This record gives structure tokens, C-alpha cells and sequence, in this order.
């Protein structure tokens, strides 16, 4: 119902949905409990529980916490009743996984034991991702049955996981946990492995399998995860792999069936490598490279507009500081400042032909932007009396505006 | 009601070209090193919306 | 040697200085020229030339070409206008058919084409192509050939983005016809976009008889030559001896790069080359650059979250400016003086931004905390809460709204 040249007030600002998502996540990050019984660890405080209600060998809790050195928020995963018996279990694993930096893996910053919860506990410190939900929560939570995962979403998942496995396997490690419950949606279609270091520590020195063997099992788990998502059945419920594969074959492309089958197939004589798997999904990967860049551009668009809102804001403050001071005498009403007052009237005190005041936010933002830029465009400022008129460029105005402000700075 | 709240249904124009003035009129103005000034002859309300 | 791409640092798409970059690009978008000779077109105004040097060069299109930033009057947005000077369109079907194909195309590695139109408004026959505007873009030619070794990673990054463009173009039964360094623009750090896509399709519309598949095979060869030019620092026209250039590349870079470039150059294999086959061969690199794109996504989101309140702050300051000094009101004037006209004990002005933000924040919220507004001469004084103040300002504003 709006002409292409005309904008509603809020079109000049960040769209409501994005604004609300950011605000909610800001709120989730800043949430605290002033007097919980929960302890402060030496470098961690303001612990906040996240558990609404498996992969590890211990009962586990997750807390949002704030680091005392840098003031940032991290997610602390606690394993209850873990006893330190070999420090290498903690130290070697921490050394290895601290190297790992990957967009599809929740970063591990620290692994440490503590008695501060009143038991022996093992703590893993992670990047905090506000308002995250697991793939299990998102796809398998009943009521009504959960809807069919679109094939495109699945290839998006496959590519992000392949990205994780590429980095994990190259560092001679294995992503050991690939359950829906230990993969988190940190944003729309954006998934991250969230429990990576943990299995390495708990099974340290008890596991007899080689690195390569654990890596082979990663592919099988990868396949079962996709199979769970395709057919809507929990991994625990996946009793019949072939029956699940056929369901997938009916609902999805042959290309997907082939990918899942390669991942499940332990019968070939061939050592499976993430390199070979990537080779088989190059086209999908290219598509998602493109979409990532497009999403970058979208975020950059909004970022550029809000940074400019900030610059405008600081400029409006400078304006208010300069105009109508109680004051040399009359400094505000004389010389450079006089034009600035007339400029303010031009920007903010517009009126229709009918004399009705005009409140178009678009005019105000643009004018302040042009002033900041010192544009070579002329405008017509009229005296309050209405007898006299002045024609100035924004460039000229900026010179005046800067001079007026620098005078105040000098006065110090 | 937050103070930042502005009315949603106000419409702005964004496409318009910059103000072009009649050359006859610009002659009326008396040049200064920072710009031009003169007597308003036009029948436009002060700071009125201009349709370029 | 998978190592060069495996090594690439995580900041590959992240700007060195985001603040300065945004500010420069903001200024570039609003720039105009006080006395250009340039015309206003029916839907276009504020034309600004972007060509650094005013020299007639016709290399890719066969005609002199200019690029202008311009502002569309239909929607208020800025576009980049490619003008072919002295070009007369002889078949109108050329624009309609070509645009039907290319308007579908939306790709991170291709500058979107929106419109093609003829005009006499430059004082000649001219053909105009309207593109997305990318402020402060520079061509690969300007950036790599303007009087050191391009790192292999930068090259793989370029290769992945160009492959991305070619995937979309070839899938839509089209051909990127121009793959010259001068027609690929860096719109951001290590970020390239094909900038001349629609043009050859239009200019040669009747004349070129080669098939779609034939023009695509040529994409690969041109692609190969671009990489070869960058690797060895010699412009594509000077690339007289390809085998000699290939050995040079083989000495400075990995066997994988030599192999990829060789596949692109090879017309002898008897095999129809496909972008699907090429992507398959660079899958590892593509995964790395997918990761790097996503990490930049996280970086941008971080800054976005930090800047989210700026609109709210700006609108508040605007209402203050909208209400005051148009020609209860006295308290309002005193509040503005309290916030922005602070003075030191010595009478000198105080410019602490912190005071202004805290005050505007408390006003915004309508906090109950009480403040003391006094005229500088102490005769009159008021003790009010911010809650009371917001009530007052809002009433004033609602009066203004009523109209
Ligand atoms: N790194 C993280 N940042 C933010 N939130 C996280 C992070 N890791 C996990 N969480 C959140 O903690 C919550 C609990 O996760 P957890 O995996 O412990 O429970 P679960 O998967 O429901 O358990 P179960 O496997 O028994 O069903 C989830 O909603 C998840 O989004
Ligand atoms: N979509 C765009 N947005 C912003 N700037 C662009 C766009 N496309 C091209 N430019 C810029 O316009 C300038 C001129 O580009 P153009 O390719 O026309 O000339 P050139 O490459 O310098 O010389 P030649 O025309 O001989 O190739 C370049 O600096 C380029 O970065
Ligand atoms: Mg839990
Ligand atoms: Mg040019």
C-alpha cells in the first residue's frame, strides 16, 4: 500500500524481529540470581542454571557464568561426582582442544575439577550461546508429531557437521558425541557441536580404540543422526537401520540416501576420510558458502545502519550542547551558531503547506547524515522573522558546526 | 510507553532530487564567502515541505 | 600440500578496522559533485563518477565505459550505473531477453544487475546498466597490478568465490563472459564480485553464435588466466606463453594450485569441463572458506548486538529537538540545560558524554529518581522525578502529533 519512494517511520530502523531476537539474547546473557546457594568458583561467578529438565557417564548440569578476568559470559558444563585420578586426563585433553577454533564447534576454553559444589565435579568452560536449543529439543519435542525436516535444512546440517569433522579430524581427534541432544541451534539453521571435549576426558586411558577407529565411528554416528532427522525417529529408537534407510529413500533425494549410506557403511574395505566425504558434497558446500556470505551481507547492512544511528546520536548531542546556551554573550544566537539554529529549524521544525507540523523521521536522519558527511548540496535556511534567507551547503554547515563545538572544547 | 517510541504511521519521501532554485531568484541573493543571503520573495511557509 | 588452505587464519573475511571502514563507506555513499556536467535521467540523479582516471578504455566491451554512483528516485537507494558511451541499441529484444535471464540471479559473488536502458541524456547514444552499489570497491587489477606475491590462500579464496559465481551462472544456462581482473571488484577484504555480468550478453546479442556450453568452456579458460595472472604478476593480455607462466606458478605455489589452474586452461582433454567437476576438486578449500565466512558472521553479529540500542537513543534526542524552541515548557528547557549545558565550577563548559547518556537513559525509562533543575540565577528551582519529566515531554509531543 506504500509507494516505493515512501517509507513508514520504522523502516528507517532495525526490523522488529531482529531487534527483538537481539534484545532477548542480550537479556538471557545478563540474567543473574543475586542470592542463590550456588558457589563462586575462583574465576567464575553469577552462575545461572540453564537446564530445562545422557551422552556422558555422569549426571550433568549447565550454568551460564561470568569470568572474573574478562567479564565475558561462558557456559559451564558440570559432570557430577567426577573424581580426579590422573591429571593428564584433564590437562592433555584441554591442551588439544584449546587449539580448535571452528564456526561449527562450540569452543572449549578450560577443563577443571572443583570441590566447590560440595562434591567432586568436573567443569568444561564453553562459549556461551544465548537462547540456544538442541536439535533434540527442536525436532523431537512433542500434542503433535514434529514436522518433516526439509531436505535443504538437512544438507545445511551435513555441511556444518562436515566442517566440524574436517577440523576435528585434521587435529588427530574425534568428535565423539554426535547426538541431537549434544548439537545446538545457536541461530536459524546454524548448528554447533556442544559437548566435544567431554568424552575424551571421561574415557581417557580406558578406551582401547585408535584415533582412526574413533574417527570411523564418527561417520557412523553422523549417518545415524541424519537418519534420525530424516524419519523423525529418536536415535535410541533406531532399531532397524535398513528400514530407516528406505524411509529416507522415499522421502528424500537419492543423493541424500547415497550420502547417508556411505556414512553408515562399515562393510566396505575402505578407510573412510572426511576428505572423501567432502569431495562428495562439494556442490552443497558451495551453495552454503554462498548463503553464508549473503547472510554476512545482510548482517552488515543492518550493522552499517545502526552504527550510523550511533553517529547521528552523538551529532544530535553536540547540537543540543551548542544551541540555546545561557552563554561571550548571545554566543548561541550570533555568528556561526545562528545558522545552526536555523538549520535545526529546517531539520526538526518542518511544517506542511497547511501549517501542520511535519514529523517525518526520514528527513531528520538524512539531514544529520549529510551534515556529518559535509555533502556538497545546498539548502535554504530561513530566519525566524521569515524576512531573511540563507543558502548554504552541508559542507559549509559542517565547518561551522565543528568550529562551534571546538570553541566549547577550548573553553574546557 | 518508552520515550524512544515514535508514531509508526508517519510517512516520509526518500527518492527526491536536491532543491533546484530558479536562477532569477539566485540573482536576488547577495553572495558572502560562506554562502548567499537575501530577502524571501517566495510564497512558501517557513520550513515548508518542498516537492522536487 | 593441503596446508596452504588448511592454514588460513580465521580473520580472512574480517576487516582490519571495521569502524573506519564503515565510516569511509558511509561518506562515499553520500558524496556528490557540486558542478559535474552530468545529466539527471528520468529515474536517476546525483550522478558521481567513480572512474579514477578519465581515460577511454574499451577492453572488455569494445566501447568506452564509465561508472557512476547514482541515486534512484523511484526508491531512495544508491546504485552503480555502467554506461557504454556512444552505443546504440539496435534490437530492443536484447534487453528484454537478457534481463529475463539475469534478474533471477542473486549471488554473493556476482554484482546484482537490476535494469538496462538506453539514454540520449548524456548528449550521445548511451547504454546504461544499473547494478548494486558497493562503496569504495576496487578492481583486482587496481589492487594487484598497480605499481608482492599474492599469498596462495588469498588465491584459493578468490577461486572459491569465482567457482560460487560460476555455479549459479552455469546452472541458469548462462555464461560469465567477462572474467577480467578489471571486471572483478573487491567490495571488502578478500571479498570479490564479478561486476560486468549482463553487458556482453546484450552487446553481442545478435552476433555471437557460440552455444551456451561453448561460452562456459571459455569461462574456465578465462578463469585459468585470471589465476595465472595473479600468481605470476603479469596482466592477462601479456600472457603470451601459458606453459612458461604455468611453470612459474609451479615454482611459487603448491602442486594443487598448479593442478587446478591446469585443469581450467586445458582445452585438449576431449572432456566437456563442468563447474560440478571443478567444485568436486576443490571441496576441501570450499569447506575452509565456508568456515571462514561463518566466523565472520559471528564477528558481525557481535558488533550488531553492541550497536542495537543506537536507534532508540537517536529517536529520543530527536523528539527533544522536535519539541523545544519552535516558537510546563520552562521545566523542559531547564532539563535540556541540566543535561547538555553543564558547566565546571570555574564556569567552563562540561562535555562529559557519560552524563548525557545516563540522563537520557533515565528519561527514556521514566525512572522515579528525583533531580534538581535550577535556573542559573538561583531564583527559581524545581525538584522532579524523571517519571514526571517524561510525562511532560510526551504530552508536548502528543500535542505536536495531533495534526
Ligand atoms: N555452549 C552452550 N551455550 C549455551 N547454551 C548451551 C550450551 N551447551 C548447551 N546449552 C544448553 O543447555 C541446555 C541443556 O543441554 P543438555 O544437552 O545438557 O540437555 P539435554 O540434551 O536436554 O539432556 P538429555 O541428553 O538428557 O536429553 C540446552 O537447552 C542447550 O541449548
Ligand atoms: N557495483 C559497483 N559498485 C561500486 N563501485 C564499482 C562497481 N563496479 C565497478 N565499480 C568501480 O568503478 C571503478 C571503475 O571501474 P571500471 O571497471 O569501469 O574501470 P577500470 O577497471 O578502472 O578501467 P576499464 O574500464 O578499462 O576496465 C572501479 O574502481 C570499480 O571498483
Ligand atoms: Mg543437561
Ligand atoms: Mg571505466
Amino acid at each position: 500500500e506504500l509507494q516505493p519512494w515512501q517509507r513508514a517511520t520504522y523502516d528507517f530502523f532495525m526490523p522488529q524481529n531482529l531487534r527483538e531476537d537481539l534484545q532477548k539474547k542480550q537479556f538471557a546473557t545478563l540474567q543473574v540470581i543475586p542470592n542463590s546457594g550456588l558457589p563462586q568458583l575462583e574465576h567464575w561467578h553469577s552462575l545461572v542454571p540453564l537446564d530445562t529438565s545422557s551422552c556422558f557417564g555422569y549426571p550433568s548440569w549447565v550454568y551460564k557464568a561470568q569470568n572474573s578476568r574478562n567479564g565475558r559470559h561462558y557456559a559451564l558444563r558440570r559432570l557430577e561426582g567426577y573424581r580426579l585420578t590422573n591429571e593428564k586426563a584433564i590437562l592433555n585433553v584441554m591442551k588439544d582442544w584449546k587449539k580448535i577454533k571452528n564456526a561449527s564447534i562450540v569452543t572449549i576454553h578450560e577443563v577443571f575439577t572443583t570441590r566447590e559444589f560440595g562434591d567432586s565435579s568436573l567443569i568444561f568452560a564453553y562459549d556461551f550461546h544465548p537462547l540456544s536449543k538442541t536439535l533434540q529439543e527442536h525436532h523431537f519435542q512433542p500434542y503433535r508429531p514434529p514436522p518433516a525436516v526439509p531436505e535443504n535444512t538437512i544438507w545445511g546440517y551435513i555441511c556444518q557437521i562436515a566442517n566440524a569433522l574436517k577440523t576435528i579430524h585434521s587435529n588427530r581427534l574425534a568428535a565423539r558425541c554426535l547426538e541431537p541432544s549434544k548439537i545446538i541451534l545457536t541461530d536459524i539453521n546454524r548448528i554447533r557441536l556442544s559437548a566435544c571435549a567431554i568424552l575424551d576426558v571421561v574415557q581417557f586411558g580406558m578406551n582401547s580404540r585408535s584415533v582412526v577407529e574413533l574417527q570411523q565411528e564418527d561417520f557412523v554416528k553422523f549417518g545415524k543422526l541424519i537418519l534420525s532427522l530424516a524419519t523423525g525417529t529418536l536415535p535410541a529408537h533406531l532399531n532397524n537401520i535398513p528400514a530407516a534407510l528406505e524411509t529416507l529413500g522415499n522421502k528424500y533425494s537419492a543423493n541424500l540416501k547415497s550420502a547417508v549410506n556411505w556414512l553408515l557403511d562399515t562393510s566396505s574395505g575402505e578407510t573412510k576420510t572426511i576428505e572423501h566425504f567432502m569431495t562428495g558434497i562439494a556442490s552443497q558446500m558451495t551453495t552454503f558458502f554462498d548463503l553464508a556470505l549473503q547472510d554476512n551481507d545482510e548482517k552488515l547492512f543492518h550493522l552499517a545502519r545502526e552504527v550510523e544511528n550511533g553517529r547521528i546520536a552523538r551529532s544530535l548531542m553536540k547540537l543540543l550542547t551548542i544551541l540555546e546556551r545561557g552563554d561571550v554573550p548571545s554566543w548561541s544566537e550570533t555568528g556561526d551558531r545562528y545558522q545552526l539554529k536555523l538549520f535545526r529549524d529546517y531539520v526538526f521544525h518542518r511544517v506542511d503547506a497547511d501549517g501542520k507540523p511535519n514529523l517525518s523521521i526520514g528527513h531528520m536522519l538524512t539531514c544529520m547524515s549529510k551534515l556529518e558527511a559535509g555533502v556538497d548540496e545546498n539548502i535554504l535556511l530561513t530566519s525566524r522573522d521569515n524576512e531573511t534567507v540563507f543558502v548554504l551547503s552541508y559542507r559549509e554547515l559542517r565547518q561551522m558546526y565543528d568550529r562551534a563545538f571546538n570553541e566549547l572544547v577550548k573553553a574546557s | 510507553p518508552l520515550f524512544s517510541a515514535w508514531p509508526a504511521d508517519i510517512i516520509s519521501d526518500v527518492g527526491a532530487p536536491p532543491l533546484q532554485l530558479e536562477p532569477s531568484f539566485v540573482a536576488t541573493l547577495k553572495q558572502a564567502e560562506w554562502g548567499l543571503y537575501g530577502k524571501n520573495t517566495r510564497n512558501v511557509r517557513r520550513n515548508q515541505v518542498e516537492d522536487t
